[PDB]
Order: structure tokens, then C-alpha cells, then sequence
């Protein structure tokens, strides 16, 4: 949830 | 000035008392004289009927009749008789919508009104269109340039072996159509290679965000919708956790760059640590898995169809929401305004 | 023994040190110089290497590189370069993630049989997710026709299926999706409990009929005698439900812990009664498709052994209208009517 | 999730 955004 | 008791509520004998309605709004009554009660005032209002004429029907006194019919009526357990009345396709989805006391047709006639912009047609974008398409949103536009490959079959859902080689945009829209033939649906030959393409998607209700391409992506459309006054939702997944939300509404909520809860995967202080840092990361492909694509797609959809709706409120309006796979646990990060964002703020 | 780094791994500097990993695995690593020790280390799995290979690579002390590897494969985050050796090409990384051979995860899923008992809106999301991921066998029961008003949930239906048999139509939708699989037909609807006896062996049933009210006390019971597992998916109205996952001689069973209240004095318990025939849930695709989807993950880590399902002696409602999931204890009791 | 079974 906080490494870089969803994919 | 008739009530009738929902088609949805349903009660159970249960410890000291018992229970009333199901799902979300279940309630457990102590007292067996109350519960009791609650069921004799809503078995007179199985058939269409004014409080007056009900009451007429009841062997209990007025006071625990207005007591009871009070109880029934503040969570939607008996609705204005007018709701029922409907054979039509959403009909199912009306149940839905009466348990939060709304309108069905009303909410009906919204979404027949909505259009809505499916930004990036993978996994996320095939639910999200299906749900939408099928829940009787009236314009869908669905964006997308990539073709279908055989990887693809694992998430999207509207995808065949022999659609291989096709535009996903142009095999989605053919799919919604068989489903829901009532409703419009369009297509645009778009990615968004640069900030700049973001001019080239038209504006709707709102816009399903899913593309992860670039990785900086929904920065992008979150600075461009600030600016443009435009509503988006997005969705996907950072590997076993299914991710939905923000909701972003124009001057009501919070944008994705207010809090600054999510970290910039490329970029140190040492160069030599920085490369190997952006190499590592240009090599990320993400642990896809249908299920959890599915969640995160279907409370997308669930938001967006409130959200044009109107009977409830959007679960992930100034919220992250994450839910995991492999242990039962659900976060929200929180994404409300901030007075000092350089984005939506000063 | 070569070892490589996962491509589902992505960091990121964040407070004090850094992120290492995505979803679940992610951790706060806040030494910073320990967080540029992890990332030294993995730059030399991002082609295969050797422990050894790697070490003299990396440009760290070996009490350091050795840690670092440790913290790295003990979390998947390197895996061995065999595991990276197709359709579902895509499951993969998943499976890998979780430290498990990708071939030998799917080979058990191709040599598996499922019963998908009830092919409404559940059951339609369950079976094409099984399907796509390499379910070997699927079993389709359900004797009830296509009718309008499915297409709101049932994602396999089209206007044109309107009409026709339910079993029949998902199968052809399957075949269309995965061609490598095969799928059976089973017209039945179980009216009486005697008609689960045409219900074939499988590695599970997925349970998700809702009539009659009792049908999952019938499942239980049969499944029980007939060491058959099974898994309970659905709904009560806006709640998803998935769980339990019963496994013969493992779980409790859903008599054991008596979590639920049964729908059906002289004047109050006839209005009961007649209340609850007259109940129709509040159906809705978004909690139809989530409560399908974790009941589909549960099967395809059932049979692929590769991380604990999670309604194991666990009955798990997801929420709509509030952010919020609660389990109910399944465990086992030894004073059930049905297994005690 | 307590009146009566899922549906
Ligand atoms: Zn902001
Ligand atoms: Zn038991």
C-alpha cells in the first residue's frame, strides 16, 4: 500500500 | 400514504430476544416482548397499508406499535409502498437500493443519465465495465490501446482465446453490448504516454482510473482533474492487495497528493544506490492474481455506482482502502483535504 | 543452485530507511544502512546467480550479504532461478511470491476436480476464475434456466443466453476462455437432501445454492459422512460472505460453533414464518463478485498447498456500506450434532 | 451475518 502507487 | 415491508428483511429467534434484517443493518433485540412485537407490527405491513390501516390489523397496543413502526420505518425495513412498484431488468439491484431507503427508480433514472470513462481496459477496467455496463449506466467510454494478449485470460473476464491479436477496447464494447444492449458505449485509441494526452479524454461523471502505465500515472491524472474539475476513482493492486480508492470529488475531498501516503519508488540521495534502486524497480511486474483484481474491481464499481446513485456514501471518498489476501485484514490511509497541498491547496 | 530476484519486488525510499516488497511482504526497513545492504545484495539476483557468485559480486561485508540474502529469500523476494522457468504465465509471480514452484502449483490445479454446486451469480465468478487459472476438472450443477434479470451478476450471461440452460452456457463460455480444461454438466437443483448423492467426488464443492434456506445444513451433514470437503460463498443482502472452508478431521464443521441463527408459541412463530418465505436478498454484483473472489482464492490455495486459506475454521463477512471485515470462529466442538 | 444462512 505505500511502495509507489497501485498497479 | 402507504408502507410496505421490504422483500429484503428477514428475522431469526437468537439469544435473549432475536434478530431483525439482514446484512449491514441487522439488529439483535433483547427483550423477547420488543422483538416479538417488531414482528407483529411488520406483519402488518406485508401488503401495501397506511399506519392507520396496519395499526387496525395489530393486537398490541399504539404505543408499541409506534414504537415498533419507528424501529422498521429509521432502516428502511418498511419503505413507501410506491418503491415495489416494478419483471424489469435491475430489479434485483432495486432490493438494494430500497434497503437504503432510496428510490429505486430514481436512482435507476441517475445512472441511466451517467457517463462514465473507463481509463485503462485491463483486468480492473473488463469488472468495473461489466458491473457498470450491467447495472444500467447509460455511456461508457472505454479507453485503451493495447491489444488482447493470452496472458490477459487470467483477470479479464470478457476476453475469449479467439479475441487474441484484437483491440481490447473494441472486444470490451462488443461484450457490453450483449449484456446490456440498452446502453451506449464508445471507444478511444488512447494510453497515456505524456501528461499532455490526458486533454484527449473526454469529461464524464466520473473516471475509473486502472492503467498503471507510466508508474506516475495517477499523479498525472489526479494534478490533470484537479484542474479539469473532474471526479475519478482508482483501483488496482500492489501484488496480493487489492487497492480502491481515493475518490476524488472536486472541492469536497481530499486529492491523492493532499496527504502524501504512498513513496516515490525511483529516487535516492547516493547515485550509486539510486541506479540500482531505479533498476530494480523498472524490472517490476506485478504478482497478478484474479481475485484479488476482483475485489478491488468490484468495491470500485460499488462506489461509482453510489456516487451517481446517491443513496450511500462512497467508501473510499478521502480514503485508500487496501484489503489483503493471504490474512483477513482491511486499511484505509487516510486522503482528506489539505489547506497545504501544492496541488488542490493555497 | 542459482537463486533470482522476483519481478513482484519493488522499494522505495520512505522515512529513516526504505520499503522493501509489495502487498503483503512490504516492510519498513528504517536502517537506512541496512535498507542499502538489502538493495546491494538484490542488484546481484536481478540475472541469476550463485550465493557465492553474488557475494564476491556485492560489494559488503559477508556477515552483512548474508543476512541480506536471508531477509531476501526468507521473504520470497529471491526465489530459486528453477521457479522462474505459457497461459498462465501470469499466476506465476503470484505463486512465487509465496515461495512455491509455479509448475508444480498449476500441475496440481490441472489434476484437480471441482464441484461448483449452484451456478447463480457466485457461482458463475467462481467458475470462470477456476477455469482460467488451470482448474483441471469442473463439475457445473444447477438445473435452473437464464433468465433477464441474471445479467446484473451472472458475468458469463448475455442477452442472446436468455432462455437456455445455465450449466450449458457457462461451459461453453469456459471452453471459449481455457480450451485446455475440461468441464462436466450435472442438471439438478438439490430440492431434497438424496439428490447430493448425485453429486460427484471432488477435491471440493463450492456451496453457494440459496435454496432451500437449509441447504447448507444438508452440504454439511453429506459432507461430513462423505469426507467431503466443501466452501460456503455468498451473501446476507449487503455483507459478503466466504467460509468455512471444512476440511475433513482439520476444521470444525458449520454446526460446531452455531454462528447463525435459524429463519424458521402460537401467534408469533406462524408471522415468523411467513415473513422469512416471503425474504429475497438484496442482491448486488460488487458484494456477489467479492465474497466469488475470495471464496476462488481460498479453492486455488486449497489445492495448490501454497498458503493457507483463509475461512479455514473461519466464517468471514466483508462490509459494502461500512469499511469493515469480521470473522466468526468455526473451530471445532466436540459436542456437534453432525461430527462431535 | 447471524439471520440465517448466506444467500
Ligand atoms: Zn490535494
Ligand atoms: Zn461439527
Amino acid at each position: 500500500m505505500r511502495t509507489g502507487n497501485a498497479n | 400514504m402507504d408502507y410496505i415491508l421490504g422483500r429484503y428483511v428477514k428475522i431469526a429467534r437468537y439469544g435473549s430476544g432475536g434478530l431483525v434484517g439482514g446484512g449491514g443493518k441487522e439488529q439483535y433485540v433483547e427483550n423477547l416482548v420488543l422483538w416479538e412485537n417488531i414482528i407483529k407490527t411488520a406483519y402488518c405491513f406485508i401488503t401495501p397499508s397506511s399506519y392507520t390501516a396496519a395499526l387496525e390489523t395489530a393486537n398490541i397496543p399504539e404505543k408499541d406499535f409506534s414504537n415498533c413502526f419507528r424501529f422498521l420505518k429509521e432502516n428502511f425495513f418498511i419503505i413507501p409502498g410506491e418503491y415495489n412498484n416494478s419483471n424489469n431488468r435491475y430489479s434485483r439491484n432495486f432490493l438494494h437500493y430500497q434497503s437504503y431507503g432510496a428510490n429505486p427508480v430514481l436512482v435507476q433514472d441517475k445512472l441511466k443519465n451517467a457517463k462514465v470513462v473507463i481509463l485503462g481496459c485491463g483486468g480492473i477496467g473488463n469488472h468495473v465495465s461489466v458491473i457498470l455496463a450491467t447495472s444500467g449506466i447509460g455511456e461508457i467510454i472505454l479507453i485503451d490501446n493495447d491489444q488482447i494478449e493470452n496472458t490477459n485470460l487470467t483477470r479479464q473476464v470478457l476476453f475469449s482465446e479467439d479475441d487474441v491479436g484484437k483491440n481490447k477496447t473494441e472486444v470490451i464494447k462488443r461484450e457490453l453490448l450483449k449484456r446490456n444492449s440498452e446502453i451506449s458505449v464508445s471507444e478511444i485509441a488512447l494510453n497515456i504516454n505524456d501528461y499532455t494526452d490526458l486533454h484527449k479524454v473526454p469529461e464524464a461523471d466520473i473516471w475509473v482510473v486502472s492503467a498503471d502505465h507510466p508508474f506516475n500515472l495517477i499523479n498525472w491524472v489526479n494534478k490533470y482533474c484537479v484542474r479539469a474539475n473532474q471526479p475519478y476513482i482508482n483501483a488496482g493492486y500492489v501484488n496480493d492487495i487489492a487497492v480502491f480508492g481515493p475518490l476524488y470529488v472536486p472541492g469536497k475531498t481530499g486529492c491523492y497528493e493532499c496527504q502524501k501516503v504512498v513513496a516515490d519508488l525511483y529516487g535516492s540521495e547516493k547515485e550509486n544506490i539510486d541506479h540500482k534502486i531505479k533498476l530494480i524497480n523498472s524490472r517490476f511486474k506485478p504478482a497478478t492474481f484474479a481475485p484479488v483484481n476482483n475485489v478491488a474491481a468490484a468495491l470500485c464499481a460499488a462506489d461509482v455506482i453510489k456516487f451517481i446513485g446517491k443513496y450511500s456514501e462512497p467508501l473510499s471518498l478521502n480514503k485508500r482502502i487496501g484489503i489483503w489476501s493471504d490474512e483477513i485484514k482491511i486499511h484505509s490511509q487516510n486522503m482528506g483535504r489539505s489547506p497545504v497541498c501544492s496541488v488542490c491547496g493555497n
